C-alpha cells in the first residue's frame, strides 16, 4: 500500500507540539494555586 | 423614438400632482432654516 | 548574520532603559514614532536610489 | 404637534420604492405578454 | 536610565514626545498628494488591463 | 483703557500659542508647550 | 553597562478547561488533516 | 501508515473521557 | 387634520394588493413566454 | 423615545398622504406597464425579442469571441 | 555666541521652571498694559 | 492622444462632476444651513 | 541514499518526549518561585 | 461514596541549572542513537 | 531521508551549549 513517506513525521509534530505548548501552559498555571 | 414619450408622460403626471396637492406646505418648510 | 542578529538581539533583552525610550518629560518608557518615521524612510529612501 | 414633512427619511424611503412599484408595474405587464 | 556613548547620540533624535504642529495643520498638502497618488493608482491598473491602452506599449509578451 | 484691554483681549487667548513660537526656537529636543505645567481651571 | 530587575513579565493563565479546547481542537485537526499528509 | 488515525482518534476520544470526570466543578459565589 | 382612518383597513387592502401582484406572477408561470407551451 | 420627525402610524393615518397617493401608486405602476408593453425594454436595455434570436444566417449560438474590439461583433451578431 | 539648548541635557525638573517663565514674561506684559504703566515690567525685570 | 485614454479622461471629467461636487455643494450647504445650536 | 525509511520518526520522539517531559518541570518551579 | 481532599502530593522542583543537565543528556543521545536508528 | 537529522540534533545540543553558559543562574552566598 502506498504512503507519502512522511505524513507519520508530519502528523506526529501536528498533533503534539502545540498540545505540549498547551501541556506547559495548563501545569504553568494550576502550580501557581496550592500554598507555596 | 415617439415611444420614450408615451412612457414619462406617467412620470411626469406623477410630480405633477405632487405640484398642486402638497406643495403650499412644502415652499413653507423650504422657508424653514432660515435659508 | 543571523548568528550576528541573535547575538545583538540577546543583548537588548537583558539591558532597557537606555536612557532612549523615556521622554524627559517623566521618566515613563514612550519614543516618538512620526519623528522616527522620518529616519526610518529616508534610510529607506536611500536603499531603494541605491537600488 | 407639527412636524417636517421631507426629511433625510423621506428621500430613504422613496428610493428603494420609487423603483419598486415601476419595476412591480413592469413585471405585473411581461407576464401577460407571449412569445 | 543608563547612559551609553550610543544613546547620547540618539536622544535628541529621541528628546520630545507630543511636540505637534497647530489646529488642522498641513492637511490638505497630504490630501492633494493623496488624490494624486489614487489617480496614479488608477492609471497603472488600467495600463494592466488593457483598458487605457495607448499606442507602443503592447502589454504582452513582446517586450524587453 | 478700553483699546488697552481689547490689548490684552488678544493676548490672553493667543498667549498659549505664543509660548510654541518662542520656546522652538531656544529648544530643540522636545515638543516643550506640553512640558508647560499651565495653571488649570 | 548593568543589569537590572523587570518592572514587566505578567505570567500566563491557561484555564483547566481551556486545556480541554486547545487539546480537543488539535486533535479534530489532526484527525482532519493526517489523510491528506498521507 | 494505517496506525495513525487510530492513534490520534483515540486521544480525541480520551479527552472527551477526561472532560466529564475531570471537569472543573462551578461553585457559586 | 383629523382625517384619521383605522390603519387595519388599510392593512388589508395594501395586503390583498401585495397579494393579487404576487398572484399575478404565479399565474404567469403558466402562461407566457417562460411556460414552454 | 422621540426622533424629531413624524412616526410612520401618524403617516398613513393622515388623510393627506392618501390624496398623493391615490393618483400616484397607479401612475408609477402604469409607467412600468409602458416600459415593456411598447417595448422600449428591447431597444434601450438588450434583451433579444422573442423571435429575434436566431437569424436566418445564424443558428450558432452567440457568443463574444475577442475581448479588445467587442462593438462591431455585436452589430455583426445583430 | 548662542546655541539652542537641548532639553536632554537640561533636565525636565530643570526646565518646568523654565518654560513657565516663558509664560509669565508675557502675563506681566498683559498685566502693564491694562494698568497703563510698564513699572511693573521694569521692576521684576532688572536683575533677573 | 489616444482613443482609450480620452475614454478613461472622459470618466475623470465625469465621475468628477457627477460624483463628487454634488457631493460635496450637496452636503455643506445644507449642514451650514442647518447649524446644531451648543448654547442649549 | 538508503535509509531505514523510520529513524526519522524514531530519532524525533527519541529527543522531544523527555525534553518536553523536562520543560513541562522547569515551568512549574518557576511559577512556585513566584509565589503568586 | 464522599470525596475529600488530600493531605498529600508535594510539588517537583526541578531547577534552572538541572534542566540544562537533562537537556543536555538527551541530545547527546539524540547524537549517538540516531545513526543507528537509520 | 537522514542527512538534515544529524545537522537538526547537532545544533540543538549546541545550541544548549551557548544557553548554559550565558544564562546560569547567579549564585549567591549565605
Ligand atoms: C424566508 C427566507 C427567504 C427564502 C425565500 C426563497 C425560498 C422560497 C421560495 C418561494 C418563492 C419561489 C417559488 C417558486 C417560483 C415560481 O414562480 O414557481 C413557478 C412554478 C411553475 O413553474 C412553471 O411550471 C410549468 C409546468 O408545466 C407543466 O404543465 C403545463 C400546464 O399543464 C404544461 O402541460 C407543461 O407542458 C408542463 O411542463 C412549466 O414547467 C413552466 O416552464 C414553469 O415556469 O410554480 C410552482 O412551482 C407551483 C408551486 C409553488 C411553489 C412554491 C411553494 C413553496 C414556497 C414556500 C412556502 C413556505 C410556506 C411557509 C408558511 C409559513
Ligand atoms: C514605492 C515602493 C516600492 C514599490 C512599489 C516596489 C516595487 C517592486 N520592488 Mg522594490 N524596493 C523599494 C520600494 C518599492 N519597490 C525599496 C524602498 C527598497 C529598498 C528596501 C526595495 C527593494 C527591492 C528589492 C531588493 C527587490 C524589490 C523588488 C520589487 C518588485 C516586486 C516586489 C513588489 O511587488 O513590491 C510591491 C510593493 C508595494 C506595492 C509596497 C508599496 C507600499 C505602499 C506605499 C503602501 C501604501 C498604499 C496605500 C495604503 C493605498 C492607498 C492609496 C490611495 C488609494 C488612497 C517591484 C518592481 C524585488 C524584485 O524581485 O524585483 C526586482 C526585489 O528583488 N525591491
Ligand atoms: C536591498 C537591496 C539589495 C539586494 C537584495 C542586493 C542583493 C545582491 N547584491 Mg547588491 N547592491 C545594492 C542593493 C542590494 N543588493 C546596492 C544598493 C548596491 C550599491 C552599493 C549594490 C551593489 C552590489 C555589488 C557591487 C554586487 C552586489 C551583489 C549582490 C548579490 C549578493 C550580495 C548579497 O546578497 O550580500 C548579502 C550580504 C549580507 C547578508 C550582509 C553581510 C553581513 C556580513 C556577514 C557582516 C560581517 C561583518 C562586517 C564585515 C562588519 C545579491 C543578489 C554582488 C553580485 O551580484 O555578484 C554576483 C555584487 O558583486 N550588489
Ligand atoms: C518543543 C517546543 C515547545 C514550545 C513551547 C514552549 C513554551 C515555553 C513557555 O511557555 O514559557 C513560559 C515561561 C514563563 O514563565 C514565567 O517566567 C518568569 C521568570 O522567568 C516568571 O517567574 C513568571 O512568573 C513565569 O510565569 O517562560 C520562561 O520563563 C522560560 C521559557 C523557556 C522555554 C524553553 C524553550 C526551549
Ligand atoms: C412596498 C414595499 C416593498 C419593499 C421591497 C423592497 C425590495 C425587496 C427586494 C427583495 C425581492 C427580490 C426578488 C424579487 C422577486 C421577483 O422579482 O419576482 C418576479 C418573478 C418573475 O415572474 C416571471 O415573469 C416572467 C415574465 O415573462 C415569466 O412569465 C415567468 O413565468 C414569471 O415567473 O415572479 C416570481 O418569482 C414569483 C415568486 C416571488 C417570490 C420571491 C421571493 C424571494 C425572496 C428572497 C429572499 C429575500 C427576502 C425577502 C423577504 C424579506
Ligand atoms: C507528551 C507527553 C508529555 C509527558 C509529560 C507530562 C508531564 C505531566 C506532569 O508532570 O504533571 C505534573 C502535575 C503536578 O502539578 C501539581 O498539581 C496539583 C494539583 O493537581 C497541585 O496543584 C501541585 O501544587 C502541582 O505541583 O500533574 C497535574 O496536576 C496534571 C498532570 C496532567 C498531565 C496530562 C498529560 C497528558
Ligand atoms: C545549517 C544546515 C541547514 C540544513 C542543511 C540540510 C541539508 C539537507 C540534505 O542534504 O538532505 C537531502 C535530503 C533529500 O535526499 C533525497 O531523499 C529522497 C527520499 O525519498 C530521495 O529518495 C533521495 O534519497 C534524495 O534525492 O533531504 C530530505 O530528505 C528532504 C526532506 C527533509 C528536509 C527537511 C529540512 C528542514
Ligand atoms: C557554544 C558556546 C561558546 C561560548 C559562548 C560564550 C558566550 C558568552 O557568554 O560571552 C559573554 C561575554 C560578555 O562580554 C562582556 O560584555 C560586556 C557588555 S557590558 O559591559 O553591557 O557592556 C562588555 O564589557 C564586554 O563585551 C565583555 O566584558 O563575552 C566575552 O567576554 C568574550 C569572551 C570570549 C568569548 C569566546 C566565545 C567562544
Ligand atoms: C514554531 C512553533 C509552532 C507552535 C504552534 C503552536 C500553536 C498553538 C495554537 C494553540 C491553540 C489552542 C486553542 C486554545 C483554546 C483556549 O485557549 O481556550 C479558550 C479561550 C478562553 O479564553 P478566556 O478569555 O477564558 O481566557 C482565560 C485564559 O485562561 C485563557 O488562556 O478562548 C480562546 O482562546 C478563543 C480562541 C480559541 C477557541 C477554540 C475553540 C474552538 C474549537 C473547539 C474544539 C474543536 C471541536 C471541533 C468539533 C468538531
Ligand atoms: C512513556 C513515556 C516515556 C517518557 C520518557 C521520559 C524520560 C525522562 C528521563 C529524563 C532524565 C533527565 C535527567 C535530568 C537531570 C537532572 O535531573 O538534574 C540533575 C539532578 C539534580 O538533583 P538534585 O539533588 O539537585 O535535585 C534538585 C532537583 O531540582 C532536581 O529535580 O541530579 C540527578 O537527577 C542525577 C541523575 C541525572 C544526572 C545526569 C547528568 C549526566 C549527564 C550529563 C549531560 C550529558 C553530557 C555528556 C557529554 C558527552
Ligand atoms: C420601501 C418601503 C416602503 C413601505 C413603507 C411602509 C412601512 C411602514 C408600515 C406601516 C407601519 C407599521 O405600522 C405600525 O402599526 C401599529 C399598529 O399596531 C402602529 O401602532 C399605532 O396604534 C394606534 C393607531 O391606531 C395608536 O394609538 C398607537 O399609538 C400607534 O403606535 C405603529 O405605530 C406602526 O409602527
Ligand atoms: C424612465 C427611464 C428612461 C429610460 C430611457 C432609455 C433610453 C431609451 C433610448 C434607447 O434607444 C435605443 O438605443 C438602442 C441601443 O443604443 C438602439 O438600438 C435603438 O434603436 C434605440 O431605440
Amino acid at each position: 500500500m502506498e504512503v507519502n513517506d512522511l505524513g507519520f513525521v508530519a502528523s506526529i509534530l501536528f498533533v503534539l507540539v502545540p498540545s505540549v505548548f498547551l501541556l506547559i501552559l495548563y501545569i504553568q498555571t494550576q502550580s501557581r494555586e496550592g500554598k507555596e | 423614438d415617439l415611444r420614450i414619450v408615451v412612457v414619462l408622460l406617467p412620470l411626469i403626471v406623477a410630480g405633477g400632482w405632487a405640484l398642486f396637492k402638497i406643495g403650499s406646505a412644502a415652499i413653507s418648510q423650504a422657508q424653514a432654516f432660515m435659508k | 548574520l543571523s548568528g550576528l542578529l541573535f547575538l545583538a538581539a540577546v543583548w537588548h533583552w537583558v539591558y532597557w532603559d537606555l536612557e532612549l525610550f523615556t521622554d524627559p518629560r517623566t521618566g515613563e518608557p514612550a519614543l516618538d514614532l512620526p519623528k522616527m518615521f522620518g529616519i526610518h524612510l529616508f534610510l529607506s529612501g536611500l536603499l531603494c536610489f541605491g537600488f | 404637534i407639527t412636524y417636517p414633512i421631507f426629511t433625510v427619511r423621506w428621500l430613504a424611503v422613496h428610493t428603494l420604492a420609487v423603483p419598486t412599484v415601476f419595476f412591480l408595474g413592469a413585471i405585473a405587464a411581461m407576464q401577460f405578454i407571449q412569445r | 536610565a543608563q547612559r551609553t556613548w550610543l544613546g547620547d547620540r540618539l536622544r535628541p533624535l529621541n528628546s520630545e514626545y507630543g511636540k505637534v504642529a497647530p489646529g488642522w495643520g498641513t492637511t490638505p498638502l497630504m490630501g492633494v498628494f493623496m488624490g494624486l497618488f489614487f489617480v496614479f493608482l488608477l492609471i497603472i491598473l488600467q495600463i494592466y488591463n488593457s483598458s487605457l491602452i495607448l499606442e507602443n506599449v503592447s502589454v504582452d509578451w513582446a517586450n524587453l | 483703557g478700553a483699546k488697552r484691554l481689547e490689548i490684552a483681549q488678544v493676548l490672553t487667548q493667543n498667549a498659549e500659542l505664543i509660548v510654541s513660537r518662542a520656546a522652538n526656537r531656544i529648544f530643540t529636543g522636545g515638543s516643550p508647550l506640553a512640558f508647560l505645567e499651565r495653571p488649570e481651571e | 553597562m548593568d543589569r537590572s530587575r523587570n518592572p514587566n513579565k505578567q505570567p500566563v493563565e491557561l484555564n483547566r478547561t481551556s486545556l480541554y479546547l486547545g487539546l480537543l481542537l488539535i486533535f479534530v485537526l489532526g484527525i482532519l488533516f493526517s489523510s491528506y499528509f498521507f | 501508515e494505517s496506525v495513525a488515525y487510530i492513534l490520534v482518534l483515540t486521544l480525541a476520544l480520551g479527552v472527551l473521557f477526561f472532560a466529564i470526570a475531570f471537569r472543573e466543578p462551578p461553585r457559586i459565589g | 387634520g383629523d382625517a384619521k382612518l383605522p390603519l387595519w383597513l388599510i392593512a388589508t387592502v395594501a395586503g390583498t394588493g401585495v397579494l393579487v401582484v404576487v398572484g399575478l406572477f404565479f399565474y404567469g408561470a403558466y402562461v407566457g413566454v417562460g411556460s414552454a407551451l | 423615545g422621540t426622533t424629531g420627525e413624524r412616526p410612520f402610524g401618524d403617516i398613513i393615518t393622515s388623510v393627506r398622504y392618501w390624496v398623493i397617493h391615490s393618483l400616484t401608486i397607479p401612475a408609477l405602476f402604469i409607467a412600468g406597464w409602458l416600459f415593456v408593453s411598447t417595448g422600449l425594454a428591447y431597444d434601450a436595455f438588450g434583451t433579444p425579442r422573442p423571435n429575434e434570436y436566431f437569424t436566418q444566417e445564424r443558428q450558432e449560438l452567440p457568443i463574444i469571441t475577442e475581448r479588445q474590439d467587442s462593438k462591431t461583433q455585436i452589430q455583426q451578431f445583430i | 555666541g548662542f546655541r539652542p539648548i537641548n532639553v536632554s541635557r537640561y533636565g525636565p525638573g530643570n526646565m518646568t521652571k523654565s518654560l513657565r517663565d516663558l509664560s509669565w514674561f508675557l502675563r506681566y506684559t498683559t498685566y502693564a498694559i491694562v494698568a497703563g504703566d510698564p513699572n511693573i515690567i521694569a521692576v521684576n525685570v532688572r536683575g533677573l | 492622444m489616444t482613443p482609450s485614454l480620452m475614454n478613461f479622461f472622459y470618466s475623470l471629467l465625469a465621475g468628477l462632476l457627477i460624483i463628487v461636487v454634488p457631493a460635496t455643494v450637496g452636503l455643506i450647504f445644507i449642514s451650514q444651513k442647518d447649524k446644531i445650536i451648543r448654547r442649549s
